[PDB]
This record gives C-alpha cells, structure tokens and sequence, in this order.
C-alpha cells in the first residue's frame, strides 16, 4: 500500500482480532490484553460500504433492442447488427474489468492509509513519553496501568500527567 | 504531584489489524491476484432457468409465432387481441395454414412485437363483383377448410374480376395498421381460373406512399398440398390520411386494422418455462436477480438487467490486505 | 550563541486551511455527496434557443424541404443553386406541386445534403419523337400549369411514343448526380393516352450499374387533384462512365446533373430562428456554447460540440474539502 | 482524505483566511497573528487548473452523422440506428460519471497532500525545538518574536540559533 | 560496554533517488507533460509494409475479385475450389467476361467471403428442351467464346422455351450456395431470337423462401460488345430442404452447389506484396505486431491485433519523475 | 507526488546513482560513500512492471467485421456503418488516453511513496540516535564507522548500542 503501514512497518496481522479491523494489543503492570479500535474500523468500512453503494447503484433498463441471435445467412446488415453488439460487449467488458482493478487498488491503499493514521493519532498524543519501535508498537516510558492504556485508546491521555517520569526514564544514559 | 520513585517502569503499546486464514484473490492496478480479507462478487452468472411471469406480463406464445398469431392461423386463435409486455416464442412453434412468406418478416415481427397489442377490429369493406372468403385445405378450421382469420382471399364471381377500387379513411386519432397480402398462383391456368386476368396487380396506397406488387407464377415446393404462396404486406395508415386498396387479381384483403401502441413490448426466443415469481430482468436462459452491476448469463435481456460483460467473475475487495500470521 | 537566560517562554504555530460558509456537494468514488470549497459545472444544458449564423452557412429551408427544392417545386424556386453547411427543415414546409413518392428518400435526402450544393448544370438531351415539357396542374407555375423546374415530362406526339434512348457522357473530372422518374398513370386509359403503349418502361444505366423500373398503374388517393404518382430515382455518374436513359413510356426526364462535393455539409430539422451571433455547436434547440465537456440538450448536433450525455449535471470539484469553523 | 490532515488532525478550517488556502495562526509574547502560506496555495491550485484544462481539452466536432428522430416506423434498420445511439450515450454517460468520481477523489486527497506536506516542512524545519500538539499546531519552546514566526513562514528559521535555549525549556523536568 | 569516551564525533547519511540525463516526457491527471526516467510506447504506428504469410491462409487474388473468381471468369479460374483465411483483392484486378451486377454485391461479397471457400460441387441438373452451355465474344476462353464456368446460360431449342421446372433436393447434412441469374437483353428482338417468349421470367424457391425476377430489356452501355447485362442471385438450401427452379425464359441455370462453412475468414482490399514471416495481425498496409495494446496503422484489421486509437504516441512511465542535479 | 519526497524534500536526484533507484550517500569516520538500496528498487520495479504486464494483457483478435472502406455514395445504411465505427473509435481513443493519464499519475505517486517509505523505514532504525536534517539527510550523533553504515543500509544496526553516546553528544547544549 502507499503508507506502507499493512504488509510494512507492521509485519503481519492478529487473526485474533475478532472484534474489529484496527486494535491495541498491549502488555502492561497488571499483563497482557488487546482492543479493537472501533473508530478507524468505522472509517475503513463506510468508506468501503461508499465504493459498493455507487458501483451497485442503478440498472439502466432497456426493452425492445436489437435481434442478437440469427437463423439464416443474410450480409451486410446482419453483419453490422452482429458488429454493434460485439463491439458493445467488448467495450462494456473492459470497463467492468479497469473499473474493479482502479477499486481494488484503491481499497488496498485506503485501508492501508487507515492503518497509518491510527498509528499516527496514536503517535501524536503520547508525545514526549513514547518512543516508537519500529514495527508499529510504542515503548511508552512511564507506570501505564490498565486504565492508562484505556485513556490512550479512547483518546484522553493527558501526557503532561507523566512527562517528567516518562522523559527522566527516556533520557536516563547509561549502559 | 508524585514524589520521585526509586522504580522506573514501562508499558508497550502495539497496533495491528486484523487478518483472516481464509483470504480471497482480488486484482488491481499492479497486480494480477492479491489476497484480500474479503470480497464481492460483481458478475451474475447463473439463471433461476425460469422466466419469472411477474411484474412483466409476459405471453407464452406455446406453438404459435407472433407472425402466425398476428394473421390469424386457425392453430393460433387463441391469441386474438391478446397483449404483452414480452411474447415468448418457442423453438417448436409451427404454422399450418397457407403457405407465405413475408418479404421483411423481420421488419413486421419486429413493429408488431413492439406495439404490444393484438388487438383487431373489423372494418366494413365492400367487395363488389368478387367471392368473398375463400379458404383452402391447407388452412383446416376444424373440418373444413379454412383460411387466416384475418385476411380475405377473394376470387372471381361468376366469370369475372373487376378492377377492386377502395378507401377507408383513418378518422381516428390513432395509427392503423392493415395486413394484407398477394397470391402468386403456382401456374399459369390457376390465375385465369382463380382471377380471371392473366397478370393480376396490387396497389395499397395512402397520401404518403404507395406500393404496387404483380403476383409471380411458378411452382415452388409443395408445403401443406399447395405449390402457390400468397406474400403479405402492411401498411400503417396515419390519423386523416386514407387507404385505396386496388386491384385486378390476386389480392388477399384486409379484413380491418390491428391498433398501434407505443411502449416497452417485445419478443424473445426461449424455452424456459414460465414460473410464477417477481423478477424484472428476464433473459432467453430465465430470469436473473439484478442486484450485481454486470452479467454473464445472456446478451439477451428484457427489463431492469445488469450488463452483459466477458468476463464470468469480477470480484470487488470489500476489505484490507490478508497478511495473516498462519495458524488454521 | 547567548548565556542561560531567567525568563522561559514559549510561542504557538498553528497550520491550517480555508474554509467558505457556503460550499458545494460533489460526488466521489466513495461517496455520492460531499462538501468542497468550489467546483464548476461540466454539462452544458441550456441553448440560446436561437441558431447562430456563424461560423457555419446556415441556410433556412423555409417552407422547402430539401427534395422539394432539389425537384424544383415552384414555390422552393428561391433554392436554385444554393449551397449551405447546415441546411435547416422546417416543420412547417410543405410541398406543392406534382404528387410523388421517393423510394429511399431517406437516402437522397443523405446524398444532397451531405454534398451541400444545389449547383445544376443543363445538359443537351435531345428527346426525339416525344412532347416535351409537359406540367400539370397539381404544380402551377404562377397562373399557369407547370412542373419540377428540374425534370421532363416526356408525353407522346400525336400516335406515337417511340424508344427513347439516349447517352450523356460524363466528360468532366467529377461526379454528376442524375435526378430522374417515372409516371405511374391512375388508369390504364391514361397510359395509352398519354405514352401510347400499355406498358412503359424505363431503364436508366452506366458501365457500372442499371435500374429499370415498370409503371404501376392504379388509384392513389387524390392528392393536388391526382390520383397518379411520380416516383423519384438518382443515378451518380462517374467521370468517364456513360448516362444511357432508355425508355418506351411513363419517363419523366433529368434536364441535366446536380454537381456532388464532399465536405462538412448536412442538415438539421429545426423550429429554432437564426440569428446573428458566433457558435460552433448548433443542436435543433438553437445553438449552445462548447466550453464545457459534455452536454444534456440535444444529442443531434452539427459542429464542435459537447458529447451529449444522460446527467444534466456533473460537478468536477475544483477545491478542497469544506469543513467550516461553526459546526453542525 | 488518505493523509488525514484536513479533516483529520487539523479539526476544521478557517473561514476567516481568506488570503490564501493553506496557512498559519500563532501566538508569541508580542500577539496574535494569522498568514496566509503561497507556496503550497499555489500547488494544490496549479494541479487543479491542471486537472481542469485537460478535461477541457479539445472538442471533437462532427458533421453529417445518423438520423436521431424518426416520424414513422420502419422496423430493422431504424431499430439499429436508434441501438447504435441509444448505447453510444449510454457509454458517454458511463465515462463522465466515472471521471468526475475519479477526478473529484483525487481532487480531495491532493489537497489534503498538500496540507499534510505544509505541516511536516514546517516540522522539520522546527527541528528539537518545537513539539507537535497534535491538532496541528506546534509548541515553540524558546522566545519568538514576529521575525521569527516570519523566518518560520518564510523558510529561514535557523534552529540552531535557538536551539539551547529551547531544548533546556524542553526537558526541564518538573510538576 | 566500555567507558565513556572523551572524544565525540557524528556522521550523516542521505537517502536519495537516481536521475537520467536524459528524461522523457510523459502526459498525467494534473500535467500534460511531466518528464519521468524511462516510458514505454503503447501506440503502435508502423507496418512491415508486408503481409505475412503466416499464420492465416493468405490468399493473393492478383487480377481477381472474389465474386469473379466464384462466378468463374475464365481468367480467375485459377482459384476453382480454393479455400482462405484471408482472401486479398488488389486494387488492379479487373473483369473481363460477359457484363453483369449483383443486385447487393456488398453481400454476396461478405458471404463467400466469410464462408472461407470456393469448393464447388456439381449437380446433374436436366435442362429438357433448351440448348445449353451458350456462352460470348465477350468471354473468351480462349479462342473461343465462352462464359462463366459455373453458370450454364439456356438459349431455346428448336423454336421453344418450354416451362423449365427443376428440383434438386439438398439431402446432405449442410447448407448449400447456388449461385444463378438472368438475362436482360438489349432489344424486343433480342429476347424472343434467344428465349422465344416476350418475356421470361426466373422464380426460384425453396420451402423456406421464394425469388421471381423479370428480366428488363433495354440498351445500356457497350461492355465488351455488349449491351445486354446478366444479373447474379444466390440461394442458400438448407439441409432438408428442395430449389425448385422454374423459369420460361432469361434463366442463366446453376450447375451445381458451392459448399458453405463458419469459420474465422475474410477478405481484404490491400495492395501490400505477400512475404514469408509470421504474424498474427494483419492491416491493408502490412502486417503490424501486436505487442502494443493500441495502434494506429489502420482501422482495417483481421487477426489478433492492436486496438485502432487516434493518437499515434502514447508513452506509459515506466519510472520515476526525473529531477537532475546538473540537468544541461 | 503525493508525499513530497521526490522533487520535494529530497531536493533532487543522483545522476550518479548507476546502480539502482534509491540509495544512500554517507559521511563518516572511514570517508565518504554511496550504495544503492536494492530491496525498494526491486519494489518500484515490480509494481512498475505489474501495471505494464496487465496493460500489454491480452489482444482481442476480430476477424469478418464490417466494411470501413466505400467507393460509392450509398446513403444510409452506409452512413451508419461510418457512424458505428466512427464512434467505436472515438471511445477507444478516449480510453487510451484517460488510461495512460491515470497509469502515469499513479507511477508517479508510487516511486514517490518508495522514497518516502525508504526514508521513514532509515527514521525508525536510528531511533534516537539520529536528527532529520530536513533535506532528506540524518545526522547521526555518534562514531559511525563504515560497518555501522552498513548495518544501518542492510536494516541491522541495534540502536541501543550506541544510544548514550548518541544522547549525550546530542542534548549538550552549549553555545
Ligand atoms: C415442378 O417440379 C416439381 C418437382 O418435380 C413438382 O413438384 C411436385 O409435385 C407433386 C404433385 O404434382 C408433389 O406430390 C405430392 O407429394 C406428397 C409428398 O408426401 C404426396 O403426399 C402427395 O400425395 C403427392 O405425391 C411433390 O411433392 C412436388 N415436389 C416438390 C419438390 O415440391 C411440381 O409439380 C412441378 N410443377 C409443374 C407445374 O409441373
Ligand atoms: C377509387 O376510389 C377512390 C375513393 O372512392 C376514388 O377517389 C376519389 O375520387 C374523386 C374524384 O373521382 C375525388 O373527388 C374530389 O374530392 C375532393 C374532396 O376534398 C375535392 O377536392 C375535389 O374537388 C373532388 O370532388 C376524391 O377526393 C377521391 N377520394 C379519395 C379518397 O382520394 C377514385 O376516383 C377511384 N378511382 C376510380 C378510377 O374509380
Ligand atoms: C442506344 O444508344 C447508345 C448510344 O448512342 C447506343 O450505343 C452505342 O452502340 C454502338 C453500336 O451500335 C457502339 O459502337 C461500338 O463502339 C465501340 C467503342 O470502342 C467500338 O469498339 C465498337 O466497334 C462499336 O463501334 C457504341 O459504343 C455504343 N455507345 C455506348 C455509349 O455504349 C446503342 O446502340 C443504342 N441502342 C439502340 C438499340 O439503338
Ligand atoms: C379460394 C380458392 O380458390 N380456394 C381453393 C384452393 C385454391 O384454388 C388453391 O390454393 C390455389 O393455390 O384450392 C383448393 O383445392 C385447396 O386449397 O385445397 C380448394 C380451395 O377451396
Ligand atoms: C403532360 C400531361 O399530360 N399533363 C396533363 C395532366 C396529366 O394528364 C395527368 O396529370 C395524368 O395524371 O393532366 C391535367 O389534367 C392536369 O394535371 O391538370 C392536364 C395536364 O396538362
Ligand atoms: C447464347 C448466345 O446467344 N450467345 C450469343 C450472344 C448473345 O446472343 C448476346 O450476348 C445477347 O446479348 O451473342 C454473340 O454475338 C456474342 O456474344 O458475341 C454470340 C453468342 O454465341
Ligand atoms: C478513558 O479512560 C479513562 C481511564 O481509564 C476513563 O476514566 C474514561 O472514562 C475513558 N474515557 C472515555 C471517553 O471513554
Ligand atoms: C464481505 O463484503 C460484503 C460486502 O461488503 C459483506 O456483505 C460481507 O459480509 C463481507 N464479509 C465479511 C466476513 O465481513
Ligand atoms: C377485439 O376487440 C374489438 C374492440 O373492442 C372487438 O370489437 C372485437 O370483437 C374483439 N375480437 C375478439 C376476437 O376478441
Ligand atoms: C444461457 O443460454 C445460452 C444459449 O441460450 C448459453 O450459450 C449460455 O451458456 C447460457 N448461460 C447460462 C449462465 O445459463
Ligand atoms: C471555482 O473554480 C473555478 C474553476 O477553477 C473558478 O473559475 C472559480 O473562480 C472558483 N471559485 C472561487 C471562489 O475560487
Ligand atoms: C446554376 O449554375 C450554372 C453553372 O455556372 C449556370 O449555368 C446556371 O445557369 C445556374 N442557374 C441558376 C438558376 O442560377
Ligand atoms: C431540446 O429540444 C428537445 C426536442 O427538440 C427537448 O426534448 C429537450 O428537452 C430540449 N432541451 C433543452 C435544454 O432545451
Ligand atoms: C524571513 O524573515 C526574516 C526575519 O523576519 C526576514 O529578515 C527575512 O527577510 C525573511 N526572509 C524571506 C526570504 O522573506
Ligand atoms: C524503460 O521501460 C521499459 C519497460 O519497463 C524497459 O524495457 C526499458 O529497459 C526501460 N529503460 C531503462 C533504461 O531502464
Ligand atoms: C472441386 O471439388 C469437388 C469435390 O471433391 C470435385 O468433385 C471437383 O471436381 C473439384 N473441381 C475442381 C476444378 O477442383
Ligand atoms: C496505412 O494506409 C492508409 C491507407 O491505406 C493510410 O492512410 C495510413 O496513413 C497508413 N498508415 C501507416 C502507418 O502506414
Ligand atoms: C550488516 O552490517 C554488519 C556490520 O558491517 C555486517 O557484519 C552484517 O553482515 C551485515 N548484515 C547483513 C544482513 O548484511
């Protein structure tokens, strides 16, 4: 994908995360655990349930046309009625066949750009007190209980809170 | 707030996205299969295999083709003043009356399966100096011989045949359409016996046009005990204007006008059998659900259908990229 | 570069955007309305009402059809050697003069129309044996009875019609349009007379092609105060074949040929007025302008136009996305 | 939009710029002030006219065609010429549908582009000097002035000139 | 690990991309032309000038059209029975045996032209009471005169046409192409020095349809010697079904069946020169490689070629936007 | 393009880089030098190369099709045989053309995204040890001999190991 978050920086994905499209997984003072994040999961798939609503958007109906099928050997007029419909069916097929590949692509980066933007949002509000690992998990560096990962996950992580812990513990040179 | 801790302690945080075991291939720009969480699929390509008879109505033609309806073969009577959104016609469908031919039958299957209406009424032409309602065996109705119900083959009374000279003005407000027809008799005595003349001449005109056949003379192959054909014609005559029918031999006249509408009407070939259920896309193969946006079943189609394309799937990823750890 | 100060202070950046109070809903690929800050409109849906003359040479029918004025019916006189880019029909023309039917009119009117002139050049035919210059009634030349201005009623003289066969040669290094007919007489009295014979003939040929027609006697409904027609046929001659007009009845005679070109001419059946103004695009609407890429007026259209399309409106965002300070 | 700028950490815009399309509001011990960004105004709308004129690009013009409206009816032929321009414009209508979605996707997410890049030059350009509060507004930790904002907006901030100054307010631990 | 170090030192690493000197410019959503490192062209624009002969059967009809080479001109009968994929016609073949026109030639044209072959069968037809195998200065063979070599023209007998009345079942499994015609003379005279009758008369049939063709005398131009014309007709019998041919004068008779078949053939105007290599593609102009997606050589193609475009450069990108240091 | 690395903060491009698409040039204690990283070269190459393919994908092969060629002037059947193929041409014209537009868009915009990716992927390693210079440029605050570039290049360098190194020499201030 374009942000080369999915199938990037993040290697692989949690067939465990039954409950969602985007999560946390978190290892913490009372243990180990995970979420879904139900924010970005919900942009992912209106944007998705978007794309399907206009490609299943209306049928033309069409009634009396031409004759598509011939019994007898006739020329040049059937050979025209058999030319505007070949050609239509060529037409209409390439079409179908650009109109889901642009989709596809489309789908694949804007999930992946999903994924990147949770991951920056997340970035954003830890502040001074996280570093990032690389592989698409923050070393928060500070005492982040249970209800601390919860406020990072709903969005209300104060940093001030733990700055002067989490910076004393980051900068803390020595090895 | 706190007091400086003699601990120091941390927590790690990681996001991630979910993955299932199972994926679907999907294509895109740059690559030919790529696995996807999941998908739609985007071409119909199967049939119930039965056309739906709801909301169109839709008229099983069994053994009658709409032509053979339209000029009444004793076998189609049935269908008089029927009317349709979609006439069917059957591949055993059969004829069995007259033999003729009609020079741009596809012109008159086409025009009439559009109008949607068989509907017929009677007008009162008089023909003065010739036998009205000749028949053949050929043309069995029940018993005896018979003819198409909605034509009138006219022969010479007594011993002779005047020139037939006619009008019936449209007064209505709406477009008249009249069928009528020639004889060609199969040799050269079978005129003179039938229609006294030796070259009889047909002549349907109107303000607007005019078409003039003479008969041919010659056998052709015998079809239903007759080697003669008769060839039939039509004229749509518009609101004021008026029809002269004229002749001195060989015309198969008219016995009225079938009303013209406009609307969605017309005809298909198929087999399928009619079902009773609710189904706005009907295709010679049967009716097809029209909720994808392309098909594969039928470049034929009547109704609300999807379009016809090449390709039989065409699947649309409705989510993420698969990269699963592996598990089962 | 300084020494440790006593006073910390800070500032704040903040980065942004516009927004306007009123934005427009635009459509994506993933959803059907969403608000920008701009977009501009790319299907054209409105005509001046009025064709403008110019750049194209427009040139107004009138109350003359093309055939009308191709034939020279007398009141279509104003035509004679016109030439146009659009010619403009009327739905008011009307015709007024002899009774006659084209078989594939609709090709001729293509042919003329498409060569955009109505140049005719008068050849030397001699017609020996025969009344020239024949008219009727049905087609006054001012008081008195006339005909076409551009073709010859050939009648018998005194007791005779001979065969008529003549030759014209296309000397010239173009194309030559031969418009010529024949007469289908109301009864067979009429035939004998006015060509003497029971039955005429007309075969009119090149090296390349030949066409021979019968007459086909017979009523007709009385139009003009006749119930007998004249049918129109052309012959193009190529530069270096030969014209060979051979006929023992019922011709009606070319005076000579229509020259052909081959350009951007056609014509257009329109109510609209012209007008004084510059447009490229002309639709029978009247003329619309073709700075956008599409249009919703018309899908007849003559010159550089939009490409005619279903939607009448299609908004290409031409902004950001709208999402203004007082919120929802 | 796939960057998440607009819309997206930067919570709205500003009604009240009307200068410009992309630019900065700040506050320093001297004031207040707001500037509209030209460089990147002139991007995102230099690839919209761009966007604009080739679509607006050449008419095809076309003379003598087919019969569109017929009085009588003829039956085969005229059922082929009505086919040929029913699925003519059927297949236009298609292509202007998709290519204003296209256009009018790529429309919104380069203009977000373009707001995310204005945001990350001025980022990096800050250097350890400033810390990012998430809503798309960066904490300047040193004394600047109107001259310094002015170095910021117009590319020349030197960090390095204030570089011990910030980074002791920075990390100067203590609540 | 080891102590801390009283000497302090930093290095720099810089990301960066390659660039050409020489870019190549590139057409985009938002630019019209934007240089990138590297494009591929996807119009292709260019013949061989050559039409290979490989892999479709080419055929070269040199001096003939395919209709002559059916109808059996004596200088065409070197393709008797042959079979195509491709046949070509070049632009100097010429006819050169009695004048005749196929009353739409377009489509005969097309059906032996997509049937792919010339193989002919001959029938035992019994011509009883007419003299057979007439032929014409105008088509020599040879020496001698001569005509078609697959029609057999009827000229009276003693002094009588009788009524020619002829069936030939088609009790094969495929359909069947007769080829037949009439005679037109050029003078009353003429007509009954050849057919006796004043006029003939050609009626030809089958179960499924019927032709009755008058002949129609008349001058027309001197065509080798000749003003008279024959015209060209064609039956399809289907398997089951009977010709039945009856004429009593002015039949040019069939001698025997040309067998029809489905299959990917066609004919082609080009004067390109035949050459031996392989090419799937063929265009008027020579054969044309179909690596490319589009071309724009010429919209006449057979075999898998480009799709025609009117662009003749279309360069896909296939690298990054080229931003060089130096440049030039 | 859509992340501003290419023609953007990477101010231009190596003429000297023979060797592959995207590279790094260093500076350090051994000297000076230049490699070219194979791995997002090969990734720009096979999406480059997937879109070619599916382009240069199969060739529709027509044989017995309509005359497009007349010598004679027939009128209406033969005016629709020209419209028909007239406007058959127009809309693939149309399609070649809207085709290699949003092709070259896209190539341009996923070389862009390598880059950038390349670039974040070098950020994430060097954790802190390292400072954006802005031009596309990191400098790293500790002795890098020729084999650190070289774990840094082949995605090795532990950046532990010489944090505190780094960390101090990077928040001395001092002017
Ligand atoms: C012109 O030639 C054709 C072919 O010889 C003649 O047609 C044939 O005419 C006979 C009666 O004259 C037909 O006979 C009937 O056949 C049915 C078959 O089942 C049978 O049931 C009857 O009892 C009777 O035999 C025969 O079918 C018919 N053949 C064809 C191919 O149609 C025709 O009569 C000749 N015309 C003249 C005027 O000589
Ligand atoms: C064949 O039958 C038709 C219909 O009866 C005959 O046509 C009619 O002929 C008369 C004259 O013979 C026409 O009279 C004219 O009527 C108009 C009415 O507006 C008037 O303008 C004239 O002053 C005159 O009175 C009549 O219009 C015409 N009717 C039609 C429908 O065309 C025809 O004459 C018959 N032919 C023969 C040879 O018997
Ligand atoms: C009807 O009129 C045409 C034109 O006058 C007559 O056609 C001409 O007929 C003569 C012979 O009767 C042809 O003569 C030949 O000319 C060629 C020229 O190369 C020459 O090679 C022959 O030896 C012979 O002299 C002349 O070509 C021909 N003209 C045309 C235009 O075809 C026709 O004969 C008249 N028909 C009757 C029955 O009067
Ligand atoms: C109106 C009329 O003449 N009908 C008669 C026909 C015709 O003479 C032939 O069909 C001419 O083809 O011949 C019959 O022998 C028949 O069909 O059985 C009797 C029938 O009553
Ligand atoms: C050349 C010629 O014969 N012209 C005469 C015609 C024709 O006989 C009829 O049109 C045949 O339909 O008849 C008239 O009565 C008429 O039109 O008023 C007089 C006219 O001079
Ligand atoms: C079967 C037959 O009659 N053939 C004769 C023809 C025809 O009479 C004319 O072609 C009628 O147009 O005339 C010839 O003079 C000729 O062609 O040289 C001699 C030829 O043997
Ligand atoms: C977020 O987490 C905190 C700490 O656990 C909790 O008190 C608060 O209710 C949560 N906030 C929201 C908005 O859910
Ligand atoms: C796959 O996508 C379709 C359309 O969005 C949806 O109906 C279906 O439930 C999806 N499957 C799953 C497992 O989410
Ligand atoms: C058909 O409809 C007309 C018009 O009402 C009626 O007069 C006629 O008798 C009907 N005939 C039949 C067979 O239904
Ligand atoms: C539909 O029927 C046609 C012929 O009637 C057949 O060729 C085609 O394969 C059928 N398709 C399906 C999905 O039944
Ligand atoms: C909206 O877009 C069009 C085309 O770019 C432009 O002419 C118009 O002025 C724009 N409106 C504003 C307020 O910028
Ligand atoms: C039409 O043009 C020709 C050619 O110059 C001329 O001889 C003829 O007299 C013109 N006729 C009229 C009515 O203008
Ligand atoms: C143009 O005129 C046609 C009929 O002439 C009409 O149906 C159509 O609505 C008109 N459109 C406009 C924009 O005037
Ligand atoms: C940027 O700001 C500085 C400080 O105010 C000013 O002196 C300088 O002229 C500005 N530079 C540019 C390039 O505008
Ligand atoms: C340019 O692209 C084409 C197709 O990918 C390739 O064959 C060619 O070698 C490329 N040129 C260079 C210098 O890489
Ligand atoms: C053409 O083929 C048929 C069928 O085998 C054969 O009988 C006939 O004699 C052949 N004629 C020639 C000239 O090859
Ligand atoms: C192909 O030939 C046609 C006419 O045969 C000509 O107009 C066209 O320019 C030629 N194109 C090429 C590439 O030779
Ligand atoms: C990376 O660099 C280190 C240090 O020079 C070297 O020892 C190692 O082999 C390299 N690793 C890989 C995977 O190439």
């Amino acid at each position: 994908g374009l942000f080369g978050a999915i199938a990037g920086f993040i290697e692989n994905g949690w067939e465990g995360m039954i409950d969602g499209w985007y999560g946390f997984r978190h290892q913490n003072s009372e243990g180990t655990g995970q979420a879904a994040d139900l924010k970005s999961t919900q942009a992912a798939i209106d944007q998705i349930n978007g794309k399907l609503n206009r490609v299943i958007e209306k049928t033309n109906e069409k009634f009396h046309q031409i004759e598509k099928e011939f019994s007898e050997v006739e020329g040049r007029i059937q050979d025209l009625e058999k030319y505007v419909e070949d050609t239509k069916i060529d037409l209409w097929s390439y079409n179908a066949e650009l109109l889901v590949a642009l989709e596809n692509q489309h789908t694949i980066d804007l999930t992946d750009s999903e994924m990147n933007k949770l991951f920056e949002k997340t970035r954003r509000q830890l502040r001074e007190n996280a570093e990032e690992m690389g592989n698409g998990c923050f070393k928060i560096y500070h005492k982040c209980d249970n209800a601390c990962i919860e406020s990072i996950r709903n969005g209300t992580y104060d940093h001030d809170v733990y700055r002067d812990e989490a910076l004393n513990n980051r900068f803390q040179i020595k090895g | 707030q706190d007091l400086p801790g003699n601990d120091n302690s941390t927590a790690t945080l990681c996001l991630g996205h979910h993955a299932v075991p199972n994926g679907t291939l999907v294509k895109t720009i740059t690559d030919d299969q790529i696995e996807v969480t999941n998908a739609t699929e985007l071409v119909q390509s199967s049939s119930t295999g039965k056309i739906c008879n709801n909301p169109h109505r839709i008229l099983d033609g069994i053994d009658c083709t709409l032509i053979d309806a339209l000029l009444g073969d004793p076998h189609c009577d049935v269908f008089q003043n029927e009317t349709w959104d979609l006439f069917v016609e059957r591949s055993k469908a059969f004829s069995n009356c007259y033999p003729y031919d009609v020079p741009d039958y596809a012109s008159l299957r086409s025009l009439v399966a559009s109008s949607g209406t068989l509907e017929f009424i009677t007008e009162g032409f008089t023909w003065t100096g010739v036998t009205q309602n000749g028949g053949s065996n050929a043309c069995k109705r029940g018993p005896g011989s018979g003819f198409f119900s909605r034509l009138n083959w006219l022969t010479k009374s007594g011993s002779t045949y005047p020139v037939l000279n006619v009008t019936m003005p449209n007064n209505d407000n709406f477009d008249k359409l009249y069928i009528w027809g020639i004889h060609h008799p199969s040799t050269n005595q079978e005129q003179t016996s039938l229609y006294v003349q030796a070259s009889g001449r047909v002549t349907v005109s109107t303000r607007r046009s005019q078409q003039t056949i003479i008969p041919n003379i010659g056998s052709r192959p015998w079809v239903r005990g007759q080697s003669s054909r008769i060839s039939i014609y039509w004229t749509i005559v518009k609101p004021g204007d008026v029809l002269v029918i004229n002749s001195n031999g060989n015309l198969i006249a008219p016995r009225g006008y079938f009303k013209m509408r406009t609307g969605k009407s017309s005809i298909m070939r198929s087999d399928a059998p009619i079902d009773t259920c609710i189904s706005e896309c009907i295709t010679p193969n049967g009716s097809i659900p029209n909720d994808k946006p392309f098909q594969n079943v039928n470049k034929i189609t009547y109704g609300a259908c999807p379009k016809y394309v090449k390709q039989n799937t065409l699947k649309l990823a409705t989510g993420m990229r698969n990269v699963p750890e592996k598990q089962t």
